[PDB]
């Protein structure tokens, strides 16, 4: 899914 | 199980008053209640019990070359009918137990 | 031989279905693969084709795997094949994740 | 997800589609009255000219086959190809008047099937060509095909020529369509000339000089310069051409 | 005087005349046979017949394909497709090919020996208390009394 | 005695062997 | 903790492959602008795998008749090296001082048969050594065996194993 910050 | 799980809890729904159960959205379950209903009919008056049957409940589990196929049953050792079946059984006459 | 790289969940309504056999649903939903009348709707193309959609999903369960493709990719007639992966979908097993 | 505040979901839906639900009746009213399967070649081309979609997919379809509605199938496409929900202007009605023109043209299999079937057939061997690409691979090959034979069964030998060559698969389903195709064409313009079809008497001019000579004991092998043509060449690599003559035609 | 090879054909197919016509030919593949079709004639099957079987046994670990076939004899290519067919299930022509050099089809792999959960609905099973004693109970007092 | 003996559920699909295993196997 | 009894306790209890567009960014604007019907500036093909089955411009029918030796003979009334065996010097030439110009016609259909089997044998094998590595890299395995897990990944479900009430 890739949540980066 | 996957039966009565799902009668019970169409039971508490359905009785509720306050979710409402439409078909407008979604016309076949009336259908899945009609047939249980049915082959329900049907059983019982035969008496045949259902959901624990020993029987396997599986089916058949696995051209130019039958003619071939059906010589090699004889140079080793040196086609099927129709079905017809219906979806739903007779009603409840027309049986040999109803009358 | 591929391993197992996902997770695979099909619903509990579905805990007949097995490979290499055919359940009785099978036949009372699909009935033209087993009334002997069409030489060319025999329950090994019926098994070849539902073996071929459920391996062809379960290699990537995130992909709807769509009818046009199993088309595509099976010699066959639309109608029969559509009503085949309708009715694959419609039990789990296929596009359920 | 069932943890939540109890509302009622009626058949949360996946891939945006509502579940098939089928009939149940016609199914049976159908499946037991199933003499024959008739399988219709079809062809739909679009272009980015009177059209918006491209739209190149070919399909079989069976003539005899009233439980799908075809506008169902091809709204099944549509979404299969990820337009999204303007697919209406760009219209499925397009694309299901064509399909619905092609299956009513398709004359069926004649007299060679419907009449009399003579075992073995007749001489009537045709030239088939097939042109396929799929990815940058283009297959180019010819071979001869009885037109006059009902057990000649193309899907059967597509999967044999695919089996030698370890063809993926959309040569699968490509080849047998050329096959049901360029018979389909070769049988309309033999039943549209009046070809009475038990009888030969073929008596015409741009047929019978396309169909093949009787094989003789003496060409019961090929030359070698007659063999580089009927050989399966994989061509990889990516195609380029057009089709305007609409007046031309006219 | 010529060079000689190994040929093996099964025990079953001992039958076949490379210079006769078999019985079981004429019944197995009747399109040859009618005598109707000048391009069908029992002298011309046997061009086929020792086409495939004698080009075969030249060198009996290489599949005899029916793309090599077609290239050469100009016949329909379902009649030689079928005629290969019948030579294959008599064992004549592709027999000793080693398994797995066979050609086989294009698709995905078996996905028989996974592993699947099941999503099951809220009601389906009950609610357990009472954890079971797996330990056998001591009767120590009782035998000691 | 009125001992109970367990290895005499020799019963065809499974073996005295398999029984032993399958024992052996819960204990351990 | 006498060894009659140590032997006993634990006896009673045993406790370049790929054709397709690789760039991650045109595949995407392809879709974006065919879902609208429009096509585009560079070229995107379907995947598949890459070599060529390249036939008739390889092994040919070979020429043993000369120019004219088919119509001067019609006047007169007449251990693998690819496939074949290599014949000695003397063996082979007494079996072509027999053989009639009848008989040439299927021996160089026979030797073409031949050619065209192994150069086909051998493709398809190298055939299918690629495409049991296109499986292998569409699957996700690597070959020849900050990021968040979705539901479908390989240990990550949501239905947790539920344990039973004895253990």
């Amino acid at each position: 899914e890739l949540r980066n910050t | 199980g996957e039966i009565n799980t799902a009668l019970n809890t169409l039971l508490v729904t359905s009785a509720d008053s306050n979710l409402k159960i439409s078909l407008v959205k979604y016309p076949e379950l009336l259908d899945s209640l009609a047939i249980l209903g049915m082959n329900l009919l049907s059983n019982l008056s035969q008496n045949v019990v259902p959901y624990h049957r020993n029987t396997s409940d599986y089916y058949y589990e696995d051209q130019h070359d039958k003619m071939v196929d059906k010589i090699f049953e004889k140079v080793n050792n040196n086609s099927p009918a129709v079905k017809q079946w219906d979806l739903l059984p007779e009603p409840i006459r027309f049986l040999p137990n109803q009358f | 031989e591929i391993p197992q790289a996902h997770e695979i969940v099909i619903p509990s309504y579905s805990k007949w279905f097995n490979l290499e056999k055919i359940h009785s649903i099978e036949v009372q939903s699909l009935p033209e693969f087993f009334t002997n009348r069409i030489p060319s709707k025999t329950p090994e193309v019926y098994m070849r084709y539902r073996n071929f959609m459920v391996n062809s999903y379960r290699l990537n369960p995130n992909e709807y795997f769509s009818v046009t493709t199993a088309r595509r990719n099976v010699s066959g007639d639309a109608a029969a094949l559509f009503r085949l992966h309708k009715f694959l979908t419609k039990w789990g097993l296929i596009n359920y994740q | 997800i069932t943890n939540t505040t109890t509302r009622v979901i009626p058949q949360v839906e996946v891939g945006n589609r509502k579940h098939y639900l089928e009939d149940k009746l016609k199914v049976y009213k159908q499946a037991m009255n199933e003499t024959s399967e008739q399988l219709v070649p079809i062809r739909l081309e679009f272009d980015q000219d009177r059209d918006r979609f491209f739209l190149r997919d070919t399909l079989l379809w069976n003539k005899n086959d009233k439980l799908i509605k075809i506008e169902d199938f091809v709204d099944d496409m549509l979404r299969d190809y990820r337009f999204e929900d303007a697919t209406r202007e760009q219209h499925i009605d397009t694309i299901c008047q064509s399909i619905q023109e092609q299956i009513q043209e398709f004359q069926g299999n004649p007299y060679i099937e419907l009449n009399q079937d003579r075992l073995g057939g007749d001489d009537l061997r045709i030239r088939i060509k097939l042109d396929i690409v799929v990815g940058q691979n283009q297959l180019i090959d010819q071979f001869e095909w009885d037109i006059s034979n009902s057990d000649n069964c193309p899907e059967e030998f597509a999967e044999s020529m695919c089996q030698e060559l370890e063809l993926p698969g959309e040569f699968v389903t490509a080849i047998a369509h050329s096959i049901r195709e360029q018979v389909h064409m070769y049988h309309k313009s033999l039943a549209l000339l009046g070809y009475n079809f038990d009888g030969s008497a073929i008596e015409d001019d741009d047929i019978r000089s396309r169909m093949l000579p009787t094989i003789t004991l003496d060409d019961v092998y090929r030359p070698a310069a007659e063999s580089k043509i009927f050989t399966p060449n994989l061509l990889q690599i990516s195609a380029a051409e057009l089709e305007r003559l609409d007046k031309d035609k006219d | 005087i010529p060079q000689a090879h190994e040929i093996v054909i099964p025990s079953y197919s001992k039958w076949f005349n490379l210079e006769k016509i078999h019985s079981i030919e004429v019944q197995s593949l009747p399109e040859f046979f009618t005598n109707r079709i000048p391009s069908k004639t029992p002298e011309v099957y046997m061009r086929y017949r020792n086409f495939m079987v004698n080009s075969y046994r030249l060198n009996p670990n290489e599949y005899f394909s029916v793309t090599t076939a077609r290239r050469n004899v100009s016949g329909d290519a379902a009649a030689l497709f079928r005629l290969h067919k019948f030579l294959t299930k008599w064992g004549l022509i592709n027999y000793q090919v080693d398994s797995k050099l066979l050609p086989k089809n294009i698709e995905p792999p078996l996905t028989s020996q996974y592993s699947t959960r099941h999503d099951a609905p809220r009601g389906l099973f009950p609610f357990e208390s009472y954890k079971p004693s797996v330990q056998l109970p001591d009767m120590a007092k009782l035998k000691k009394m | 005695l009125k001992k109970v003996k367990i290895l005499e559920q020799i019963d065809e699909n499974w073996s005295k062997e398999d029984l032993q295993k399958l024992l052996k196997g819960i204990q351990e | 903790l006498s060894t009659n009894l140590i032997s006993k306790i634990s006896l009673l209890r045993p406790s370049p492959i790929v054709t397709e567009q690789p760039s991650a960014e045109i595949r995407e604007a392809y879709i974006e602008n065919f879902a609208k019907g429009e096509h585009i500036s560079a070229i995107v093909p379907g995947q598949s795998i890459s070599g060529t089955l390249e036939l008739s411009a390889q092994f040919r029918v070979p020429r043993y008749h000369s120019k004219n030796s088919f119509q001067q003979a019609l006047q007169m009334k007449a251990q693998y090296y690819r496939g074949l065996p290599l014949y000695e010097k003397n063996t082979l030439l007494e079996r072509l001082k027999q053989l009639t110009p009848n008989e040439i016609k299927e021996l160089e259909h026979l030797h073409d048969a031949v050619f065209v089997n192994t150069g086909l044998q051998n493709v398809r094998k190298v055939r299918t050594k690629k495409w049991k590595k296109y499986w292998q890299y569409k699957a996700g395995i690597p070959i020849g065996l900050k990021r968040v897990p979705n539901p479908n990944f390989l240990g990550n479900c949501n239905i947790k194993d539920f344990k039973p009430p004895y253990i």
